[PDB]
This record gives C-alpha cells, structure tokens and sequence, in this order.
C-alpha cells in the first residue's frame, strides 16, 4: 500500500 | 559468488504512454537516468508492473500503450551492453492489481486454478518475456491464500519448466532465464503461505523479500518501517506465524515463534531460514528507497513510538498535503510517503527536519517537531548493516523498491554494489549493535549438536538426548520407552 | 438407562493353577467371595487377563492349566443365574504383556498390521469368547502408538463386526456380545493415541478409563492418585496432550490444554468429551480398589505434596517391607501398594495411620507421622462424589481395578451400586467442592455461538466475530480481508445453532 | 505399573 505494498 | 542487486524500476501507464526523456514533470526517472556506471552496479533490474486479464494470461495494463511500452522496455535492455550481467525482469502484480480488494484479485486466483489455465497462463508468461524482450519472470502477488497456494506452486513449477527449455532453445546457458517472487517480509502476510515455503521456493532462483513497510499509517504507534534488529521500546506484535498450517506441535510451534516478537528485517529472514528446505541463497533482502511519513507525532523521543493521526486509508482522503518541503508528495498527492531524492533535499532545506539514529534498528528517521512528523527510512549508512547481514547470513543478495527513488547520483544504489564488491571497502569491524535479535527456532535452522546414538529398548528419563536419524532429539518428559519420531514425548532439537 | 458398574476380576496364573476357594493364602479373594447379592451389583466382570500369542492369536499364558481355567471361568459365568444382564467380559493385555517393554508387546503390534492379520487375531477373539464362555471382549493394550492406531482401529471394527454376526447367529439379541477397551487415565500415555479417539471408540460399547495412578513411586511429589478435582497446592504439569498429532493451530491447542494443569479424574474425563465424536455414554469412569504408598515423606500437611524416598522401579528392587501393619504387602513383596481390605485393617490395627480427607480432590488418604508414610486412595466416600460426577456428566458407568482388592463384605462395590440404584440414597444437595476443574475448549466441543454472517470483501479488525459456514469465526489480529477457514487470521471459536 | 498399570 503507497508502495510495493 | 556475486551478491544478487535488484532494483525495481516502476513506471505508471500515464508515464509510458507519455514517456519522455527531459521533462521531470512528466516522467520524473526515466531510463537514462540509468548510467552505464549505475547498469554495471545492478544485477537485476525489475520492471513493474504487468497483470494478469480476465482471460488469463500474463498481459500489459489495458490503458497501456504498446508501442511506447516496447520503447521504454527497449531502452532498459539496451542497458545490458553494459553489463553483461545484467537482467531486465518484468513483474506481474503489484498492490494495485492483486491485493485481495484489488481489481484484478480473481484473475490470479483463477489462473493457477486448474492444471489447464496454469499451462495457458504459463505460456503467456513466457510468451511475454519472449516478445518484449525481458530476461526472465517475476510474480509479485500480495498474496496468495492458504487455498491458492498448492496451485500457485503448480503454476510456478510450470513456468520454471517452460523457462528452463526456452533457455536452452535460445542458447542462454551463460544467463538463463530466471523466476522469483516478492514475497512478504511480515509474519502476518507471509502466514498466509509459510507452511509451503519450501515448495514455493524450489523452483525459483530468488524469493525477494519485502522487508519494508513492517510500519505504516494503519500502525497504532509510529514505528522504523526496516529496522534491521529490534528496540525494546518499540511496538511489538503477534507472531502470526504460530497459526500458519505447519501442524507443529505446542513446543515446536512455541520455540520457532516467540509472541510477541519485534518486526524487523532479521525476523524476517531468520523466519525463512527456520523453514527446512528454504535455501539461504536463494533469500534476497529487500530495502527500501522511500521513507513513510507520520503527523501529528508526540515529541519525546525523536518521535518514535508514538500515536499519530496519520489517515491510513488508501488512497489518500485529503488534499492536505502536510510533509513539509515535498513537492513530490504534492505531485503525487500523497504526504505519507517520500523518495530518498526527495528527503534528502527535504534535509538540506531548512524545513526544520533532524536526522537522528537509532543504534539497535540500525536506521534512521526524521523527526520535525514544529508539525510533529515522523520519518522513518533507509539510507547509505542503515545498508552497511543490512549488507553485512546478507554477507554473514549467506544471503542471495539484495532488492529495493525502486530504483526511481535513489538521488540523481545513484547514492544508494552505489552504497550496495561498495559493500559487496568495492576492494577497498571492510565492514569485518562493522559493530552490528545489540538490538533483539529473532530468537526462534525451527526446522530449517537447528544447531549442531552431538549426543548418543538412540538404543531401541532404553527408557530415557526427562531431558535426556540421544542421536537417530541424523538429529538430535530430546525427551519433554520422562519414562520414554518409545523411538525418536515415534513417540510424541521426543523433540528434535539438533542437526546431524 | 442403567449405569454400567465395570468390575476387573485378576488373577495370576499360579492362582489359575492351584485354585481353592478354602485357603486365603493361596487364592485371596475366590470367586466364592461374590455372592449372588454382589453379583446383582455388577453390570460386567473383566477376566484378567488373556494375552496374545506369537502366532498373532488371543490365548491363554502358555503356563495355564486349561482345565482350572476353565473351573474358575465357570464360576464367575454361573453368577449370570442371579443377574440376567450380568456380562463376563475377558480382557486381553494387561501391563505385564502390551507395555513398550512387555514379553509380547510384538505381538500386539503385528497382530494389528494387515488385513489378513487382523482378520486372524479377531477370529481368534470370538473363537476364545464362544469356547470358554465369555460375553463380549476387552481389550487392555497399554498402550498402542503411532502408526500402530490405525490398525488398531481397523482390528477393533474387524472383532466389532464379527461379534454383531455371533449374536445374531446365537439369537443373543436379549444379551449382545461387546467390545471395550480400557483407556489412559493421564495426558502422558493418552497422548499416544488421543487424535484418534473417535475412531476408536466408534466401535465400542464403552471406553474404560484408568483414571487412577495419576500419581505414583514415578513422580517427585506425593499426590492424591485419583484426584477427582485439582487442588491448587498439589503438584501440576504439562499437558501432553498438545504434543499430539491433532493439526491444530497454537490458539487451538492452548484453548484446549491449558498447562500446567492438574492431573485428575474430571481431566481425562473433560479431554474425552471436547473430542468430536466421542459421546459421553461410552465414557467409563474407573475408580481404584487399592491405594499407592509412600515413604520417606515429610509432614506439616498429612504428608501430601513432598518429596520422598520411594523407589520407582518396577518390579520393587528393596527388600525393605515399609508398610507398617500391611501384611498383603509381604506376601506380594512389594510396600508401594495396598487393596483397600488392607488399608481398612492397618486403620483398625492401630498401627499409627491417621485417616484424612482433602476437601478440594474429594479423596481421603493416611499419614504415618511416626514413620513418615503417604497413602493416597478411594473410599466409599470419595465415591459420593464420584457418583454423582459420573450421572452429572451423563458418563457410561463405572469400572474399577479390582474385584479381589475391596473388602470381604464387598463394601466399595456395595457403594457404587448403591449411588446409582437406591431408591433411599439421595445426593442431590451433595456439594462438588472447589477444587480445579478442568476447562479446555477443543474444536470439538465449541460452545454455541451467535455472530453476524461474514461479509465478503469486507476488511474486520482485530477480535471480530462472524458466523460463516457452520462456526463463529475471531480475528487474531487486524486488517483482515480474508475469509474463515481460509488462510490463519481467523479462529474458530463457536458453533452455529 | 504396579496395578493395573
């Protein structure tokens, strides 16, 4: 989330 | 043997389909950034993301535009004249496409379904690989289900089947086509397919570990994303991983995962050593190349471990862009995160930011106490721990999300490729501190012991320890009149 | 339905062989001694015991005289003529054969391996019951392991269907034959096989468990050796149980057995029951006949909970008859235990025993001040409890170890068939006490529960509760956007009415 | 052991 994730 | 040096390069569909090599506004890195100085640093260079259609298939965003794409692509592998190493990867996945309340969760649900859409979807990989030109496959779903995962496995064996005869088709020998995997680098994700960690990573050349992340906004207590050991005073968490499918027992599931525990980079990896049949070699380190932002953070202690008001839903719900100083964070509406670009001139403003240190978690963090932020990253000086550990755990190597994120000098990217090959670099009295440390152990990671060999027909009392069948056992009770292995009462405790 | 009242009639090969019913000293408790009145009072007689031979067939010790064995078999099945449900039952095991280190241990073993095996040995089952006249079989393996449970199981359900075919071929429809088996009393051994307990007791009338011996020369503190409720001075310990081969999550197994823990009668009766597929009506509870001495204990407290000088090993090693006032226990060379005949006669002997009761267990015991001695056993008043536990918990009955060990006027007998029976004994204001009670919650016995259905796609934080397919499912942690059963963030915490 | 056991 906001990333890779 | 070379440590493996992974750098995703993410690029949006919006920035393909206006690719442009001088206008920062536009496409803020592209591919030339990448010198022949910083090609010949990676190994690996990942671009991200592809998805995987309703029908299927591996395949390119539908809003993607396929000439420019091939372009973009095409400048990455031109990269290789100059490292004759080097690999350009592409991944299927991403938060976005495959999360579980992503749009396009079902599809990977449904393609490693049955033995005939893994065979199609395995196909279409390779078949993309192929067509673009890319050097071999990465899949990066956030994350298959207990459920999913036998066929998840079918689906990668596939693909490692259909790779291994096109290298020979294509006379790759000296830089065969490879398949890896993000994998998650928290207990609670990766307790989602931990019980098959050996059969995940048989076939693959490198599980990339996303070692990252391990705090965020929908974290209760500010926290180091990365901490490479534990702080005492920081958070701590459930250990997941004693609910996973392992089908251990009471004690073995207790001594491999203590609860609560400190989520950190260690615990990660010493988490996939402890798992027989998980190969050290085949563990790549990911670290990040971006700092995540908290607000509304309690002086006191450089503003670690404290409460926030932080909105962690995604995406963002607010046009307040409150990180100070982040015109990126701006552009990309978003102020919880920030590149190391952008921080480090963050830092060399005056914008009232101080960089502080943390000796147990090895890293660094920002701290603004006129707004109360919170910063927690990763920089040149946190890696030099980061790769002692890869060197001393005998690790594939390292990974980073993403190569876009590093300053116009390749700093942390050039930091890396230094601590593993610079001749003139020696980290052997490099003080890894006295931060916890994961004390779990399991299957994979026993010590060696020695003891007598077991005789059939003995009684042992408690705690007694005897060889059989190359490890070390011992009795939880006593009055054990039964073989290792055969007997409940016997706990492995020991290698060869 | 009538309560069964389980009585275990042992006897030695050499009393087999020089049987009378008119010398004390050579057979101390004859069949004579059960008069038809005590007959009325048992549902079963266990014969101890039969073994199994190394063809992998039931028999007799090879030392038997057949024809005295056949006298005494007699004996105890002409009781039948007082007491038309009476059953007499053989048992075959025992310690002394099935233990890990039993002369036949192996035979045990391989008589379970195969079909053709296992077809073998229950043929051989029925074969003995019909020819000496038995009423159904016992099996006392003590105590099957591993990979030896499945053919455990499949060589139960082979004597299971063979026995049903004898009883319509002999029209015993009014008196079928049965099948039991006598179970651990204690976590440690019950370990062994407890995963597989429904498979198990599927095919018998009634599981038989020991729960007696749950203290004894063995452990480092004296204690109470049936227990009926925990006491928390006594001694605890770690619960075996969650080192078996169940699957189960750590939540799961903690729930279940919660340790340390104290070693009692409502334990194993309580880790029975939270198996699914184990029905109360076939739990048997057993009771001691006989108390386990100690030595060398130290006082302030009757003697409980201390250390001692006691030797374990079995056969006793020492010579030194300890025991003050037990003459039972020169004859048998051995100070560590005691039938309650003889503990009743040390009591009245005057020879120094103090008889107390600890409120919390429900159980009486001695204490030897002079000599620093420990006895922990049964009596007609710990059977109150007992009792009345056993129809609380809607158990099968009773079974004690053994007839031979109660008094001659059959006292403790007389008791258990009073508590369940007499029209003039009434325990309804009998109070249970405080002791500990065990309370473990398996997936097996899931209390009913009420959450609002899982909703698909949904994100639920940590502790929520949601009823999906059958369970009511709680999130160990939070951010959970997985379904129950899936993945292991949820735990199943209830059933769904 | 001893008993029944």
């Amino acid at each position: 989330r906001x990333s890779h994730x | 043997t070379r440590k493996a040096v992974i750098g995703y390069y993410f690029i949006p569909t919006n920035q393909i389909n206006n690719y442009t090599e001088t206008d920062t506004s536009v496409v803020p890195f592209p591919v030339s950034n990448i010198t022949p100085a910083k090609a010949k640093q990676l190994t690996h260079i990942n671009f991200s993301f592809l998805d995987i259609n309703s029908n299927l298939e591996c395949a390119w965003d539908p809003a993607t535009n396929d000439a420019k794409a091939r372009d973009v692509v095409n400048r990455l592998t031109a990269l290789k004249a100059h490292n004759p190493s080097l690999r350009i990867m592409f991944s299927i996945g991403g938060w976005y496409y495959s999360n579980d309340l992503g749009v396009s969760h079902a599809n990977y649900v449904n393609a490693v379904k049955t033995p005939a859409s893994r065979t199609k979807f395995a196909q279409s990989c390779v078949r993309i690989m192929k067509d673009y030109g890319f050097d071999g496959v990465d899949i990066d779903w956030e994350y298959p289900q207990a459920a999913e995962v036998d066929g998840f496995i079918a689906a990668l064996q596939e693909i490692r089947t259909l790779l291994n005869q096109q290298t020979i088709t294509d006379g790759r020998q000296a830089l065969p086509y490879q398949l890896t995997i993000a994998g998650a680098g928290g207990a609670f994700f990766l307790s989602r397919y931990y019980s098959k960690l050996a059969q995940i990573v048989a076939p693959l050349d490198y599980i990339n570990l996303m070692t990252y992340d391990l705090a965020g906004p929908w974290e209760k207590v500010t926290n180091h994303q990365a901490a490479l050991f534990g702080d005492a005073a920081g958070p701590t968490f459930y250990n997941a991983l004693r609910e996973a499918n392992l089908g251990w027992s009471w004690e073995e599931l207790t001594r491999a995962f203590p609860s609560p525990f400190s989520l950190t980079v260690d615990a990660a990896v010493q988490q996939h050593l402890m798992m027989e049949g998980v190969p050290s070699a085949k563990i790549v380190m990911g670290v990040p190349f971006y700092g995540r932002a908290f607000k509304g953070v309690s002086g006191g202690n450089g503003g670690q471990y404290s409460s926030h008001s932080t909105p962690g839903e995604d995406p963002y719900p607010s046009t307040d862009y409150w990180l100070v100083g982040c015109e990126e964070c701006v552009r990309d509406k978003d102020p919880r995160i920030a590149s190391y670009r952008q921080l480090e001139q963050m830092l060399q403003g005056n914008y009232g930011y101080q960089r502080l240190w943390n000796d147990k978690t090895k890293t660094p963090y920002l701290y603004h106490a006129q707004n109360g932020l919170f910063v927690t990253y990763d920089d040149a000086e946190s890696f030099k721990y980061k790769a002692k550990y890869i060197k001393q755990q005998q690790l594939g190597g390292v990974m980073f999300w993403h190569l876009g994120q590093d300053n116009r000098n390749g700093d942390l990217l050039a930091a890396l490729d230094r601590y593993f090959n610079a001749a003139d670099y020696d980290d052997s009295q490099l003080d890894m501190g006295t931060g916890l440390r994961y004390t779990g152990v399991g299957p994979g990671n026993l010590p060696i012991m020695t003891a007598p060999a077991y005789v059939p027909g003995t009684t042992y009392a408690q705690g007694a320890l005897v060889s059989y069948q190359g490890y070390v056992w011992q009795t939880k009770w006593g009055y054990i009149t039964s073989a290792p292995g055969s007997d409940s009462a016997w706990l492995k405790v020991g290698r060869v």
